[PDB]
């Protein structure tokens, strides 16, 4: 254990202190470096000068030629230039092209898009582990799938299965569905990436698959990784008439995720946790058995339940004995986990409006009205029962 | 009769002599299990065909998803 | 890419609209075209970053 | 916290029970710490007991959830209240029970915190606790592997325990014999394997060898493990010197010998480098297991799978030793026999000179430097053995023509050329040997040398011929005699091979100049084997450099040979030492020097610590230049060291070529030519981008020979992707042109880069392993350093005598064919957990024929899943075999 | 010990001050340069620096007219669009610039060095492409009565033309995979793939769809063609309904950027040419969208239906998947299979995948009983009627 | 879309291919016949033992003298019984005759497929039946027992077996079953094989045990004869 330290250290002692040694050293003594050193340095410098055209390296040919299209409005098929490598540019990264001439000088730059910056979403929730009381089961589900072949793969990929991928979220909406991907998401320390399904499918014509591929790809680079997408169902439910893209549109996107998901391509460390609706609503396309090995339905939350979130929220919110907790639960049905956060931020809210700071009883009385009825609403329920 | 000379045909079944069981096929059709008849012929190792790959050709063009002649007996 | 820039010129307002006479080709289907919009934007909005407990775009 | 729980008996407790031990729990805390302590142990151990079971209870419960906010603080404070008095004290049933669970909460920390104080320390407490339990720590880790669920964190956390045993701070033998690290192999593979390598816990694997090999079959990875214990051992020299690993590798070696898995015991027995250790690796593959199976033949293969250096058998100490052994393994005595004898590694060579064609276009052309130019040439294109047949058999143009030291030199290429014939090129060297001067006689004794060891394995061999030619009179015949002597048997222990290096060289008083390649052939001898310890080498060296070190040449190579014959040992240089020191002189005492240097020499920490005491740095006269260049170089090391340890070669390698120029100025010139061939020695991991780098700047800097020395590392893995790198290398030699002189060296550099395809590979690596020795890389490596390089210097400087087999496919259940044969791919690869690198036997199948490569090839293995079977030669294809064992004594794999 | 480890923490400063001195020398930043291919090149490359030859301007030729003034000249049209005569450097001969091909001309000085290799204009196609992957062998059910079907047509050509011509047969061209989503068309086609080692080159056509209609068009017609010309050559078409979907438009809408692409497609196959002997397989996700050019024999010569993998299928596949891994073997394992509902080869292993994951948790070097009663019972009631075939079977 | 009511591009009906594999969700039957009566053994199909034995009906008496046993689908079979005891009966009234098992099995496989949903009514079908029946009885000729299935082929049987897996059912009888043999290792061949098609234990309440012997009505085993089937496995 602490002898691998040792060794992995030996390569990187070298690597610092011979770079060093040999740059200075070699031009110092006899003919080695030397002259050729001096000249890439001043080539590459003096070809580049000013200005630089930006372009984007499209492919890479094997004849010391490439494609290049760059930011002036023309492609090339550049030479490349004397002391230059063209197996150092990335297909991912953009490469700096001497304007005068086109032949690449070099990679100062990678550049950045706007595109990229979606995907990258940071998280630091206000709710987060151990603000959430009661369904302890459906948590601990979650984690059996994500969690565990994620932080340690090498059993779960040699066993002979692929490793077991994410979970699908259903059931009554409002359980606090959005509160545990980003709570779980914090205790295995996996990079959050948040991208919505409707956001897919827009006005721009091929535009729509690209992204996704973008998507998966940023996913698989961060390298532990879950992709929350929030409100996938939309797909699905509805078909758009909106988009110049049309019915098109929504075929190409579809098939996509499932091609960047495993597909031919079979990403790995990549989970994805999908919520939705129901998934009686979501698309007989992406929905199938054998992506996604476990399903959770969650149950209507109890009385129960109900308390351990409230005290957290609570403990959040102004404290008195003018708060009642207790009556809020009670009056209500058997329903949703969001309620007891809609009540609570609804009560603060209330407050402002009486040019008062306080949450006090009577605000909390007025805001179980609105919360009810928004949501599912007893009385039609009441007949039925 | 064109087909023949090229690849071998049974003598127990000739597609002309199968057609008249069964109802009208399209010209591409007649080639397209004549074609696969010989496939399982190759695959064998043997150059003759016989009345079995030409049957088997039949169910070959047919889609499957319970395998069964037995439940359709 | 929308809520960074406008939170640099904060405070902002994104402003969706419907009068149903333009964009009256984008109303049915999916029931308006301006929906998809509002309900992308809210789900990012709810949480990225520290924002969820700040507000400044609207 | 939530107090109480278990030490409540309400229904409603239970909650709060499994989260209590992170705060603090009413009694059961106290039951090991208070309660033990203030009342005596008899009125307790009622209370105890009961207590004690709900405690096990709770593992088992806090295993059930799979959060680590749980897990970790409640284990933690249990752990202080057992320390304290329930260790040893309360009774004799009592401590192994408290016992029991105190292992499963030490294990998160042991492996959490990497340390080493943290390391330390929990080997103190975990050897203590072993000895007094008595066995329970087996049973623990058995539970816990079956349970009903448990955390992903415990998987890394119990193997991490196993290491408490291992240090032996409180044991001796006492449970150094599993913590049932059975299961815990098989679930993951990765610190169980450091802790027995150490332990010498690895005999015990070979009895429970039985069991495993149903693992390692289809069902998980058994044998990844085992492979990654042999990884640690050879790492262990990096780690703490060459002294303390040579015991462990001796110990580690009978353990593999006897396992199934052959490669990893063949590593071993290379590095120690001793008569008796090779004939056992032969003898017990066949005595262990009684079955027919591939046992018998693994140590024959095992042999052929060895590729360090020279021809056929390749190592050689090996090629004597495994007869005698050869009668009493009996597959049958006329086919082992037939098998062994290099006569059948021969034939399979012919069929690959088809495939790769003409290469030459070269000069033959007569008359000037071109006639010399022209011998190095027809050989640099084919390099190893090719096409290049009709070229030798033509006498008349190339060998004849030239004049002087020329037609030693070639001669002498000839026989590379010639290599691996059984018979034929014999036929052609004897023809020249009879005609022309002196000069054409003796470089025909090399290049005789390289052919004859064709008929051999101690039945007509290659020694018998060369004794004869020994003999001569002349000082050019003998020395070329004694060079190809040396050659043949390249690192050996022979009685023959060492009594003819007794009396040759016995004056320092000859006529030619090129006497001193006797010492090196001499020294060559030495290392790969059990040191020659001959007299003539090292008394002479000191004598010569007192009547001469005008001669840069002749100066140079006695000394070499000296600090060559001592290393492969630190104990047998003493016997020859004792005598030299009779004879006294200024000379001696820098002889002496060099023996402390040689003994200390292949340890990865006191050899570099040794470099700023140098002998590079000075110059006492010029006694201290000869020798300077060689201690920089760490070839041998470089080489004998891991696949892990390559990675970081690749800096050590340049770092000494600085070291010279540093130090000397004129050094600075020969340490660039030595580059290239150092590079050849190293095999490093990655092969692409140091040759190339230096190939363009060699051609500005003085001396162009550095450029011919660079070639030869050069073309690498010979044309696929190498295409772009030989014809770059051969045009910037050619576009330059200013003189005849120049030329050549260019011309010599042009044509050996350029390599018709699939052709032989530059390696002196064992094809699974970057590890090995060289002892025939050292017949140009010596002559790399002599300033401003003879048209008598290139001759020697001219022979590959190397490169790979053709067979990377099954020998199998005795096959030996290059006819294709299957093999199966992972596209998706799981391992880097195996040393040699060969990605599961669950295959995707694919078509035939795995020919030579010699980088990649990583993920290419033999199918285990068409009638499944598990890979007992790790397939590579490098030189690396597609073989299987499996219980059938044929294979079940047949031939594309 | 203790030094060795101070080197650990410093070793990321000593990197970072360096960084101008190692860019130059190694690559990456400024002045980046390799050292060990840039420079083994360096003397042809002067020979480009000197030319003009820098920039070449990416373009196609349209027609090689030459005419006075300066004698040797073509008329291209850029990749922008846009067309310019330019003129011949002395490195190539006339004959080597041919009417349609690509070639590369200047921007400074209007003329052909070298012609630029014809096409390779998508990109956005070779983003998806890995050349003979496969998640295991095992997960296939090894060899079923669908996968020995498929090799006939697939394998047999490409490996030997040879017995095709001696017979006297006619080759094959087209299969079509369908079904519903996870009934593996792509996984059975990748794993004949690997069998017959052809290069593989798989593709989805959501990719060779991109800006407006006709552009993704140009890109179906080359690399079709490109692969065509290449000998031995396995084209395995993934999901297709994005060059595959229905054919109408109703003057509301219109599928018609889509059919542009998929007619392009069905057109190329087998040609207005006799046929090839290189392999086409289409994997479709619906039979109701196919159009009657795509189904003719001789551009699809058997349909085989790989929907809802059959009575042998189910069984094969969980006991192949169970070979492979560490399960108890007193279970049957076509028991569990047969009570899996109308299964998609997708939901078969579900049950194997979900059975696993409960003995890894443990950590055993087996499975129980129990982990597989669990799965199979939550299988049978919640996934199969939540699988992708009740609703897409009765369309179809 | 179309209907289940189409054919497959295989050339077979889409509604009777998802019926067989309906079935496969459900319970097992096995009949044994043998030349001294015809055994029936069939899963209650239980959650708990706790669930009252005391009619719990799965193997119900189409007449005095044939007995059934069903398998499959286990709701749609309770009607395709109760419907079976009203026909065979109407035979057995006008004949007078003690029903053959062959006759029984015929009349019941054409209402098995009458699906569409076009020509039909309430009283007709909608969809086809995944229930496939085994009718064990003694007549004149001796023992016999036909399996029906929802494609209406009826087949003679000296043992058929059809469950959970109905593949697996199967092969576990050829295994144990051999053409001459007792009653009493008939039943308890029944048994061994039930456990192999369940993937439910042995209990007493969990199985149910009827036999029709030569000159004996159908019987209905009680739980003491329930368990001394159990011990013979």
């Amino acid at each position: 254990t602490q002898c691998r330290l040792k060794l992995l250290k030996l390569e990187r002692i070298k690597d610092y202190l011979l770079m060093e040694e040999e740059f200075i050293r070699n031009q110092e003594q006899m003919k080695p470096l030397e002259e050729k050193q001096e000249e890439e340095r001043s080539k590459v410098d003096d070809l580049r000068g000013t200005p630089m055209s930006v372009g984007t390296l499209e492919e890479i040919i094997d004849d010391n030629h490439a494609i290049v299209s760059t930011s002036v409005g023309s492609e090339h098929y550049v030479s490349i230039l004397s002391f230059v490598d063209k197996d150092l540019l990335e297909p991912g990264c953009s490469v700096l092209l001497n304007h005068k001439v086109h032949a690449v000088i070099g990679v100062l730059m990678d550049d950045t898009d706007p595109l990229v910056t979606v995907m990258k979403v940071e998280k630091a929730p206000q709710e987060t582990y151990a603000d959430i009381g009661g369904l302890d089961n459906q948590i601990q589900e979650i984690k059996e799938s994500v969690e565990l072949p994620l932080t340690h793969p090498e059993y779960y990929e040699e066993m002979g299965i692929k490793p077991p991928k994410g979970v699908i979220l259903y059931g009554p909406p409002g359980t606090g569905k959005t509160l545990l991907a980003k709570a779980v998401a914090n205790q295995t320390s996996a990079t959050f990436l948040r991208v919505v399904g409707s956001e897919l499918i827009q006005k721009y014509l091929g535009d729509g698959p690209k992204l996704v591929r973008e998507l998966f790809r940023v996913a698989e680079e961060h390298a532990p990784s879950i992709v929350f997408i929030d409100e996938i169902d939309a797909i699905g439910t509805k078909r758009y008439d909106s988009n110049s893209g049309g019915e098109r549109e929504i075929q190409r996107t579809m098939l996509e995720l499932l091609n960047q998901l495993d597909g031919f391509d079979s990403r790995g460390d990549v989970k994805v946790i999908m919520a939705t609706n129901r998934i009686e609503t979501l698309d007989p396309a992406l929905i199938r058995p054998g992506r996604i090995d476990r399903k959770i339905e969650f149950p209507l939350p109890d009385e129960k339940t109900k308390k351990r979130i409230f005290q957290i929220h609570t403990s959040r919110m102004t404290l008195a004995d003018d708060v009642t907790l207790d009556d809020l639960i009670m009056a209500k049905d058997d329903l949703s986990g969001a309620d007891i956060k809609a009540i609570c931020t609804e009560a603060g809210l209330m407050a402002l409006r009486e040019r008062r700071m306080k949450v006090t009883n009577e605000d909390f009385k007025k805001s179980k009205e609105n919360v009810l009825y928004k949501k599912q609403e007893g009385t039609p329920e009441g007949l039925y029962l | 009769q064109i087909h023949s000379r090229k690849m071998n045909v049974s003598p127990d079944v000739n597609y002309e002599e199968l057609a008249r069981c069964t109802d009208d096929f399209n010209g591409a059709q007649c080639k397209a299990v004549c074609v696969e008849a010989g496939m399982i012929a190759l695959r064998r190792g043997a150059t003759e065909l016989t009345h079995e790959d030409y049957m088997e050709g039949i169910l070959e063009v047919q889609a499957k998803k319970k395998a069964n002649l037995q439940y359709y007996a | 890419e929308l809520f960074v820039m406008a939170r640099e010129h904060a405070p902002s307002i994104i402003f969706m609209d419907e009068i149903d006479s333009i964009g009256s080709s984008r109303l049915e289907g999916g029931s308006g075209g301006d929906s998809e919009v509002q309900r992308t934007m809210l789900e990012l909005l709810n949480q990225l970053d520290g924002f969820e407990a700040t507000k400044n775009i609207k | 916290m939530e107090e109480g729980g278990r030490d409540k008996t309400p229904v409603q407790s239970q909650q709060p029970s499994a989260t209590a031990p992170s705060g603090a729990d009413e009694k059961s805390s106290g039951k090991e710490r208070r309660d033990a302590g203030e009342k005596d142990k008899e009125q307790e151990l009622s209370e105890e007991d009961k207590q004690l079971q709900d405690e096990l209870e709770m593992l088992v419960e806090r295993l059930g959830e799979k959060d680590t906010s749980l897990y970790r603080p409640a284990l933690e404070e249990l752990r202080r209240q057992i320390r304290s008095s329930t260790t040893s004290m309360t009774s004799v049933p009592k401590p192994l029970k408290f016992l029991r669970p105190h292992y499963g909460k030490l294990k998160e920390i042991y492996e959490n915190m990497a340390p080493g104080e943290n390391k330390c320390f929990a080997a103190d407490i975990i050897s203590v606790l072993a000895m007094t339990m008595s066995g329970e720590r087996e049973c623990l880790k058995y539970r816990l592997v079956g349970s009903q669920e448990e955390l992903a964190s415990w998987g890394h956390e119990y193997v991490r325990h196993l290491a408490g045993e291992v240090a032996k701070e409180w044991q001796e033998l006492d449970d150094a014999e599993k913590a049932q690290r059975e299961p815990l192999l098989t679930l993951v593979k990765e610190i169980v394997p450091y802790n027995m390598a150490h332990n010498a816990e690895h005999e015990a694997c070979d009895l429970l060898m039985e069991i495993e090999q149903v693992d390692m079959l289809e069902k998980d990875i058994d044998e990844n493990a085992y492979s990654k214990v042999c990884l640690y051992l050879t790492s262990c020299v990096n780690y703490v010197p060459e002294p303390e690993n040579s015991a462990l590798l001796r110990c580690a070696l009978g353990v593999f010998r006897k396992f199934s898995r052959f490669p990893e015991a063949l590593r071993l027995a290379l590095m120690l480098n001793d008569m008796e250790l090779v004939e056992d690796i032969f003898t017990s593959c066949k005595d262990v297991v009684v079955q027919k199976q591939m046992a018998f033949m693994l140590g024959r293969h095992g042999v052929f799978l060895e590729l360090s250096e020279d021809v056929e058998e390749y190592e050689d100490l090996t090629e004597i030793m495994s007869n005698v052994q050869l009668n009493s393994n009996f597959l049958a005595l006329a086919r082992e026999l037939d098998i062994m004898e290099p006569k059948v590694p021969d034939d399979i060579y012919k069929t690959h000179l088809e495939n790769n064609r003409f290469g030459g276009s070269g000069s033959q052309v007569d008359s000037a430097r071109m006639n010399l130019a022209s011998s190095f040439v027809n050989g640099f294109v084919n390099a190893a053995f090719g096409q290049d047949k009709l070229l030798t058999d033509d006498g008349n143009k190339w060998l004849y023509k030239n004049k002087d030291h020329g037609m030693l030199s070639a001669a002498a290429s000839l026989g590379m050329i010639l290599l691996w014939d059984v018979d034929g090129g014999l036929t052609q060297i004897d023809k020249y040997l009879y005609s022309s001067e002196d000069y054409i006689k003796s470089g025909a004794l090399l290049a005789c040398g390289i052919v004859n060891s064709g008929v051999r394995n101690e039945c007509d061999p290659a020694l018998a011929l060369l004794s004869d030619y020994v003999l001569h009179n002349s000082n050019t015949m003998r020395l070329g005699s004694i060079f190809g002597l040396g050659l043949a048997y390249a690192g050996s222990n022979r009685e023959d091979v060492l009594t003819l290096l007794l009396p040759v060289m016995g004056d320092s008083k000859s006529s030619m100049e090129v006497a001193g390649v006797t010492a090196l052939a001499c020294g060559m001898i030495a290392v790969g084997s059990c040191n020659g310890d001959v007299t003539s080498t090292i008394l002479q060296t000191i004598m010569e450099k007192s009547e001469t070190e005008l001669k840069d040449t002749y100066a140079r190579w006695l000394p070499l040979g000296l600090g060559l014959n001592h290393l492969g040992k630190g104990e047998a240089i003493e016997a020859i030492l004792a005598a030299l020191e009779v004879v006294s002189e200024p000379f001696r005492s820098f002889a002496n020097t060099l023996v402390d240097v040689c003994a200390y020499a292949g340890s990865g920490n006191v050899l570099k610590v040794q470099q700023l005491l140098h002998i590079c740095s000075e110059h006492f006269d010029s006694k201290e230049k000869e020798e300077d260049k060689d201690k920089k170089e760490k070839k041998d090391k470089d080489k004998k060291e891991a696949p892990a340890d390559m990675g970081a070669h690749q800096g050590v390698a340049v770092l000494g070529i600085a070291l010279i120029a540093m130090g000397e100025e004129i050094g600075a010139e020969m340490a660039l030519r030595t580059f290239g061939h150092l590079l050849r020695y190293g095999e490093p991991t990655l092969r692409r981008a140091v040759p190339l780098a230096l190939a363009l700047i060699s051609v500005s800097n003085p001396r162009l020979n550095i450029l011919d020395t660079l070639s030869k590392f050069s073309h690498d893995a010979d044309p696929e992707v190498s295409y772009n790198s030989i014809f770059a290398m051969g045009m910037v030699g050619s576009g330059t042109n200013n003189a005849r002189l120049a030329a050549m060296l260019r011309q010599l550099a042009q044509y050996h880069a350029k390599d018709p395809n699939n052709l032989f590979m530059v390696r002196l690596a064992q094809g699974l392993t970057h590890l090995g020795k060289g002892t025939l890389t050292l017949c140009p490596y010596h002559s790399d350093r002599q300033l401003m390089s003879q048209v008598a210097v290139a001759g020697l400087l001219t022979v590959l005598v190397s490169f790979l087999d053709v067979r990377n496919i099954i020998l199998g259940k005795s096959h030996y064919v290059l006819y294709g044969l299957v093999a199966a791919m992972q596209p998706r690869m799981l391992v880097t957990f195996d040393e040699e690198l060969r990605p599961l036997p669950v295959s995707v199948r694919v078509g035939q024929a795995v020919d030579v490569v010699g980088q990649a090839g990583k993920p290419k293995t033999i199918t285990g899943f068409q009638t499944h079977t598990t890979p007992v030669l790790l397939a590579h294809g490098e030189r690396a075999e597609l073989a299987t064992e499996e219980f059938l004594p044929v294979t079940p794999i047949l031939e594309g | 010990q203790s030094t060795y480890s101070r080197q650990i923490k410093q070793v990321e400063d000593d990197i970072q001050q360096l960084l101008k001195k190692i860019n130059e020398l190694t690559g990456i930043k400024e002045s980046d340069t390799g050292l060990a291919p840039p420079a083994l090149w360096d003397l042809a490359a002067d020979k480009q620096t000197l030319q003009s030859e820098q920039p070449l301007q990416v373009a196609r030729c349209t027609k090689i007219i030459n005419a006075d003034s300066e004698d040797p000249k073509y008329i291209i049209n850029v990749k922008q669009f846009a067309k310019f005569v330019v003129d011949l450097s002395d490195q190539v001969a006339p004959t080597d610039i041919e009417e349609g091909m690509r070639v590369g001309v200047d921007r400074n000085k209007y003329q052909i060095h070298i012609p630029l290799p014809p096409k390779i204009d998508p990109t956005v196609t070779m983003m998806q492409v890995e050349e003979k992957p496969d998640v295991t062998y095992s997960d296939v059910g090894g060899c079923k009565e669908q996968i020995e079907k498929l090799r006939e047509v697939v394998e047999t050509p490409l490996l030997h033309p040879e017995r095709f011509v001696n017979l006297g047969i006619e080759p094959p061209k087209g299969v079509l995979l369908f079904g519903p989503p996870g009934t593996g068309k792509t996984l059975c086609a990748r794993a004949v793939a690997n069998r017959t080692d052809a290069c593989f080159i798989p593709v989805i056509g959501s990719e060779l769809v991109q800006k407006y209609v006709g552009e993704g068009a140009r890109m179906v017609r080359e690399l079709f063609e490109m692969a065509r010309t290449k000998k031995a050559c396995l084209i395995f078409f993934d999901e297709i309904d994005a060059i595959g979907g229905a054919r109408f438009d109703d003057g509301a809408g219109g599928d018609n950027e889509v059919q542009r692409t998929m007619l392009e497609l069905i057109n190329q196959l087998d040609g207005f040419d006799p046929r090839g002997n290189i392999k086409v397989l289409m994997a479709t996700n619906r039979p109701d969208t196919l159009d009657p050019a795509l189904m003719r024999p001789g551009r699809l010569d058997r349909k085989i239906e790989f929907s809802l993998p059959d009575l042998e299928g189910r069984t094969h596949i969980f006991k192949i998947h169970a070979r492979s891994m560490s399960v108890e073997r007193d279970i049957r394992f076509e028991l569990l299979a047969r009570l899996c509902p109308n299964s998609t080869g997708a939901e078969i292993r579900s049950v194997c995948t979900e059975a696993g994951m409960f003995a890894i948790r443990a950590r055993r070097k087996i499975a129980t009983e129990k982990d597989f009663l669990e799965a199979v019972n939550k299988v049978i009631k919640s996934y199969a009627k939540f699988s992708a075939t009740p609703r897409y079977m009765t369309y179809n | 879309d179309r209907g289940v009511n189409t054919f497959s591009p295989e050339g077979r009906l889409f509604q009777v291919e998802y019926a067989i594999e309906g079935h496969k969700l459900g319970s097992t039957a096995i009949g044994i016949q043998t030349s001294e009566g015809v055994c029936l053994a069939v899963e209650k199909r239980i959650t708990s033992p706790l669930m009252e034995p005391s009619s719990i009906e799965k193997i119900v008496e189409i007449d005095a003298h044939i007995g059934c046993a069903m398998s499959g689908l286990i709701a749609d079979a309770k009607t395709l019984i109760d419907k079976a005891r009203v026909e065979t009966q109407n035979h057995w009234f006008t004949y007078n005759e003690t029903m053959t098992v062959e006759s029984v099995t015929q009349a019941v496989s054409n209402l098995a497929l009458q699906f569409g949903e076009e020509d039909a009514d309430p009283g007709a079908m909608s969809r086809p039946f995944g229930v496939a029946l085994l009718f064990g009885g003694v007549d004149e000729k001796g023992p016999q027992l036909f399996h029906m299935d929802p494609s209406g082929t009826f087949v003679q049987c000296d043992a058929r077996a059809i469950g959970s897996a109905s593949e697996g059912a199967q092969s576990s009888l050829q295994e144990v079953y051999h053409k001459s043999t007792t009653l009493k290792e008939a039943i308890k061949s029944s048994l061994i094989i039930l456990k192999q098609v369940m993937e439910e234990k042995l209990n007493a309440t969990n199985i149910e045990l009827a036999t029709v012997q030569p000159g004996q009505n159908f019987h209905m085993f009680t739980k003491e004869e329930l368990e001394e089937v159990i011990k013979d496995i």
